């Protein structure tokens, strides 16, 4: 995020870091329950990647993070790689998350819920702060 | 869902 | 480029797909929602993470960070997967697995 | 554009 700010630690408890086997953060995701993470299809997650829950500071390993293996990747069959449309994948965890103060689920909308243009929302992540 | 135990500060 | 160690946040507005198309044209599909162009931007490495809006007091997943400006321009809207267009598939997948 |  460019021109954002540091979050309060633990205050976005559904936010996960998707890391490859070398430990490199390559994408975010959101816990929707103890067993499932929602991410983008174009992130290309495989069962060799790791879901890291409970993280705040990726350079300080004093925190009680949960490194969760991925059992299966469910890329939405409607994903279109050419247009990046329907850009959603579900990750079924091999090991369930243990919900806590710093690890818990985001709500899903109903398909009929409305979010008007002009509404102020929030986005979070460990993406670049400057390109 | 959706109600953090540690409240975000925006 | 700078990657942060610490989790970042930003507040930003939703756009309408019609207005987003002034920036992105026919690249915008019904299963996308735009947000930003407001002095902040999602950027590389944010993909897959949340765009949340409060609905009846609970943070609700409205978007999944997807794509946008290759330089993360803060005057151009970001594009997110529109979760209301995708939530039936989520529920079906969870039920079947 | 670029994936994010």
């Amino acid at each position: 995020i460019v021109n954002g700010e540091e979050a309060v630690p633990g205050s976005w408890p559904w936010q996960v870091s998707l890391q490859d086997k070398t430990g490199f953060h390559f994408c975010g995701g959101s816990l929707i329950n103890e067993n499932w993470v929602v991410t983008a299809a174009h992130c290309g997650v495989t069962t060799s990647d790791v879901v890291v829950a409970g993280e705040f500071d990726q350079g300080s390993s004093s925190e009680k993070i949960q490194k969760l293996k991925i059992a299966k990747v469910f890329k939405n069959s409607k994903y279109n790689s050419l247009t990046i449309n329907n850009d959603i994948t579900l990750l079924k965890l091999s090991t369930a998350a243990s919900f806590s103060q710093t690890v818990s689920a985001v709500c899903l909308p109903s398909a009929s819920d409305d979010f008007a243009a002009g509404t102020t929302c929030v986005t979070t992540g460990w993406g670049l702060t400057r390109y | 869902c959706g109600v953090p135990a540690i409240q975000p500060v925006l | 480029a700078n990657t942060p160690d610490r989790l970042q946040q930003a507040s930003l507005p939703l756009l309408s797909n019609t207005n987003c198309k002034k920036y992105w044209g026919t690249k915008i599909k019904d299963a996308m929602i735009c947000a930003g162009a407001s002095g902040v931007s999602s950027c590389m490495g944010d993909s897959g993470g949340p765009l949340v809006c409060k609905k009846n007091g609970a943070w609700t997943l409205v978007g999944i960070v997807s794509w946008g400006s290759s330089t993360c321009s803060t005057s151009t809207p970001g594009v997110y997967a529109r979760v209301t267009a995708l939530v039936n598939w989520v529920q079906q997948t969870l039920a079947a697995n | 554009s670029w994936p994010w």
